[PDB]
């Protein structure tokens, strides 16, 4: 997270490390069972680490649980990283605590301006702001003309940009997968960009609300 | 350039996904 700052320890009880020998992606717990990721954050087996502040140091608080199942949207496609979006099962449920929290899924899709929370363990170009301990940034939703103009015919459907044009405050390599929160829902899944936190370059998230009917059937499939 | 944000260390732009290179420090960006 580019511009951001460090989280108040467990105030984003939802997010996630994957792990599958050094932290890689985030993700979101939605219920004791189940991650929503990236679909490019794709392992066959991975580790999840829940009640995580700094990845690498050992508080007492993580509960770290294998991967039963890695499941991508079936119609993830990788030439333009077109619906991002994958689910992951626990191999055993998640203890739910002040440390651990699922985040609801959005109940409709939310409108341009509104604000939202993006948090990572990932690059924050900065020698001061440390990408062990999870960062925290306050983003807008961007219009889907702001969108397209920063990267002409390139926007699906299942996509929105949040950020800011003017660039200095964004998501990074090593943020995939993690949430964006709007209001108490998860509306977006961190994605791809040109670069980090560039003018005219904003981040691109798949678009949560459109999947609701794939997520909800297939977290009750098996 | 469409370089999606996951953490992947590399050694040359092939090891990278989409349009992402392999940059100085050993990872894809
Ligand atoms: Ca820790």
């Amino acid at each position: 997270i580019v511009g951001g700052y460090e989280c108040k320890p467990y105030s984003q009880p939802h997010q996630v490390s994957l792990n599958s020998g050094y932290h890689f992606c985030g993700g979101s717990l939605v219920n004791e069972n189940w991650v929503v990721s990236a679909a490019h954050c794709y392992k066959s087996r991975v580790e999840v680490r829940l009640g995580e502040h700094n990845i690498k140091v050992t508080e007492g608080s993580e509960q770290f649980i294998s991967s039963s199942r890695v499941i991508r949207h079936p119609n993830y496609s990788s030439y333009n990283i077109d619906n991002d979006i994958m689910l992951i099962k626990l191999s055993k449920p998640a203890t739910l605590n002040t440390y651990v929290q699922p985040v609801a899924l959005p109940t409709s899709c939310a409108p341009a301006g509104t604000m939202c929370t993006v948090s990572g363990w990932g690059n924050t170009m900065s020698s001061t702001a440390d990408s062990n301990k999870l960062q925290c940034l306050n983003i807008p939703i961007l219009s889907y003309s702001d969108c397209n103009n920063s990267y002409p015919g390139m926007i699906t459907n299942a996509m929105f940009c949040a950020g800011y044009l003017e660039g200095g405050k964004d998501s990074c390599q090593g943020d995939s997968g993690g949430p964006v929160v709007c209001n108490g829902e998860l509306q977006g899944v961190v994605s791809w960009g040109y670069g980090c936190a560039e003018p005219g370059n904003p981040g691109v998230y798949a678009k949560v609300c459109i999947f609701n009917d794939w997520l909800t059937s297939t977290m009750a499939s098996y | 350039r469409v370089c999606p944000r996951i953490l992947m260390e590399c050694k040359k732009d092939s090891d990278c996904l989409a349009e992402c290179v392999c940059l100085e420090h050993g990872y894809c960006g």
